[PDB]
C-alpha cells in the first residue's frame, strides 16, 4: 500500500511543488474531488488521466471518458476539479493532472475509497 | 454492429535517425461517437493529442485526423525526431475498457 501510494507521487514532474492534497481518501458511494492547481494569470488547459490502464478522463473543457461519473470544473481562479460522482472502491489508485504549461507540468493525486 | 476496433497496420514499430519526422498511424473502423487520444506511454504518460485538438507544442506535434480513403486514419507526426522521443506511443479509443494500440520509437544518432 505504502509502495502504491509512494509509486503514485513519484510521478509529480513539477517546477512549483503541489500545492494541493495528493492523498484522498473517500467512503464509497460518495464523491471524490481531485484538484489541480494551475499558473495564475493565464488560460492552461489540463488534462486528467487514470494511470491504472491510462485512460484518458478528461481534457480541456470536457469530459474525454464515456464514464459518465466524472466531470471536470474550475472552482476557483486557478484550481480545477476533477469530480467523481460516485465513487466505488474500484476507482481507487494514481491520477494525473497534465498542464499545457511551459514547464509541462504533472501532478500525481492518490485516490483511496473505502468500502461503505 | 461492431464496437470500435483498430485496424492493422496501426502504430507500427521503428528505429528512425536523429531528426527525421516519424509518423504514428492509428486506423479506426467503427469509431462511431468514441474518441481517439495519442499518448506517450512514458512514465507518467504524457497527452499528445486528444479528438482532433494537439495537446501541447504544435511546432513538435501535429495531428491529421480522419485521413485515407476511409476517412478512418489519425496520424500522429512526431517532428524533428531526437533521442528524448524515444519510447512507446498509444492510440487509445474511449471504449470501456479502452482500446489500445502502442508502437516503439527507437532514434539512432548518425
Ligand atoms: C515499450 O514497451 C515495451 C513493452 O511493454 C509493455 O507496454 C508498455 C507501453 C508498458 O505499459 C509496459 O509496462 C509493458 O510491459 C517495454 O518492454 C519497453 O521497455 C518499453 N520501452 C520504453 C522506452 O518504455
Ligand atoms: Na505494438
Amino acid at each position: 500500500a505504502s509502495e502504491e501510494v509512494m509509486a503514485c507521487l513519484r510521478q509529480e514532474r513539477s517546477r512549483v511543488e503541489n500545492p494541493s492534497q495528493t492523498i484522498v481518501n473517500v467512503v464509497a458511494e460518495n464523491p471524490a474531488y481531485l484538484h489541480c492547481s494551475v499558473p495564475p494569470d493565464a488560460e492552461h488547459e489540463i488534462a486528467w488521466t487514470r494511470v491504472s490502464d491510462g485512460a484518458l478522463l478528461t481534457a480541456g473543457n470536457r469530459t474525454f471518458t464515456r464514464d459518465p461519473r466524472w466531470q471536470v470544473s474550475k472552482k476557483s481562479a486557478n484550481i480545477w476539479v476533477l469530480n467523481l460522482r460516485r465513487a466505488e472502491q474500484q476507482d481507487s489508485g494514481c491520477y494525473l493532472c497534465e498542464i499545457n504549461d511551459k514547464h509541462n507540468t504533472v501532478y500525481a493525486v492518490y485516490l483511496k475509497v473505502l468500502e461503505p | 454492429g461492431a464496437p470500435p476496433t483498430i485496424q492493422q497496420p496501426s502504430m507500427s514499430s521503428a528505429v528512425a535517425l536523429l531528426g527525421q519526422d516519424v509518423d504514428f498511424t492509428c486506423i479506426v473502423n467503427d469509431l462511431g461517437s468514441h474518441m481517439v487520444a495519442f499518448v506517450k506511454a512514458d512514465s507518467p504518460p504524457r497527452l499528445l493529442s486528444f479528438d482532433e485538438k494537439v495537446f501541447r507544442r504544435r511546432n513538435k506535434y501535429e495531428l491529421k485526423p480522419r485521413i485515407g480513403d476511409l476517412h478512418n486514419e489519425w496520424v500522429l507526426t512526431i517532428k524533428n525526431v531526437q533521442e528524448s522521443d524515444r519510447g512507446n506511443y498509444s492510440c487509445q479509443i474511449n471504449t470501456e475498457p479502452i482500446t489500445l494500440s502502442t508502437g516503439e520509437l527507437d532514434v539512432k544518432v548518425p
